């Protein structure tokens, strides 16, 4: 079983900001099986990226993930508001896909 | 198993199936040289090469048929990706639509062959 | 591609759920449909899922004794019954899709997602 690790817990950063965020899994994942998932609050999970790096269509291009074996990064290069949300990576390189347990960027208002 | 080995089955056995009947049908042509045309004649060789299309299409099918079974038993296997088995459908599928379009183009040839 | 789950639906222990997940649009047959839940303010966390072409299931190990996952070919429908419920059963329950490239080559990540189903294990 492979246990997926998302790394930092929680992100506070300003729109406009570089984003950068991890997942490092406890054994390879399979062909780079690792797609990196959106949730807004209160709504289901959105695709962003998929196979380490691919970007479906319709994924604004701010969006890019990257690396292989049991490290991996998923970079939003220039945050918009509408960025702020839970993102999970998944795995399913083996019968048994498994989620990593979430990074929170919260993004900011002027006072 | 392997998840390729299916494929490489498929497409062999599709191949296979193919090649068979292009066979049937350059032999057939060769009976039909030593007879006289006509439109009755002309009649029973479409339906004869028609007929053996069919075969081909249905041997075809069953390859297909039988390699989304062995992509099925892979699914009772730890030791196989079932995240993977979805491509291999998708594969035989292509090489179906593949082995029915070249059987549909040597029936296509040969019509015009028996009617020209 | 649309995906439409059941309503919300409230359960005792011991009692067994059955949601219903219907493909709108699309290619059914030949596409892995998976099911994957959220707890209240927690993380996903995949279950299973099937290919309808001929049932071709998976389970996670966790759930293995309690879950059945099968799909109907005609009706476009994927459906998820979990028996002998309990309060950790509690979350919202999302079937979710697999993704083509562009029918297009299947890529395993869940594109398609439906509007989850809130399954209260109450012992109220």
């Amino acid at each position: 079983e492979i246990v997926l690790t998302q790394s930092p817990g929680t992100q506070s950063l300003s729109p406009g900001e570089r984003a950068t965020l991890s997942c490092r899994a406890s054994q390879s994942v399979g062909n780079n099986k690792l797609a990196w998932y959106q949730q807004r609050p209160g709504q289901a999970p959105r695709l962003l990226i998929y196979g380490a790096s691919s970007r479906p269509s319709g994924v604004a291009d701010r969006f890019s993930g990257s690396g292989s074996g049991t490290d991996f990064t998923l970079t939003i290069s220039r945050l918009e508001p509408e960025d702020f949300a839970v993102y999970y990576c998944q795995q399913y390189g083996q019968s048994l896909s498994t989620f990593g347990q979430g990074t929170k960027v919260e993004v900011k208002l002027v006072p | 198993g392997s998840i390729s080995d299916i494929r490489k089955d498929a497409e062999v056995r599709m191949d296979k199936a193919v090649e068979a009947f292009k066979n049937k049908l350059d032999k057939f042509k060769a009976a039909v040289r030593k007879v006289f045309p006509t439109e009755e004649r002309i009649k029973d060789w479409l339906k004869i090469v028609r007929g053996e299309a069919e075969q081909a299409r249905v041997a075809v099918r069953n390859v297909g048929r039988d390699a989304n079974d062995k992509a099925a038993a892979l699914g009772k296997d730890k030791e196989i990706n079932w995240f993977d088995i979805s491509q291999s459908l998708w594969d035989v599928q292509k090489l179906t639509d593949a082995a029915i379009k070249k059987i549909e183009a040597a029936l296509a040839d040969m019509e015009a062959w028996l009617t020209q | 591609v649309q995906l439409v789950q059941s309503g919300a639906e409230v359960k005792r222990p011991g009692s067994s759920v059955t949601v219903s997940c219907k493909a709108s649009g699309g290619s059914f047959s030949t596409y892995a449909l998976s099911w994957v839940r959220q707890a209240p303010g927690r993380g996903l966390e995949w279950m299973g899922g099937v290919i309808p072409l001929l049932t071709i299931t998976n389970y996670a190990p966790r759930f293995q004794g309690r879950i059945t996952i099968t799909a109907d070919r005609s009706t476009s429908t994927a459906y998820l019954e979990l028996n002998s419920l309990r309060p950790e059963d509690t979350a919202v329950y999302y079937c979710a899709r697999e993704g083509t490239t562009g029918l297009g080559k299947p890529i395993g990540a869940f594109a398609h997602w439906g509007q989850g189903t809130l399954v209260t294990v109450s012992s109220l």
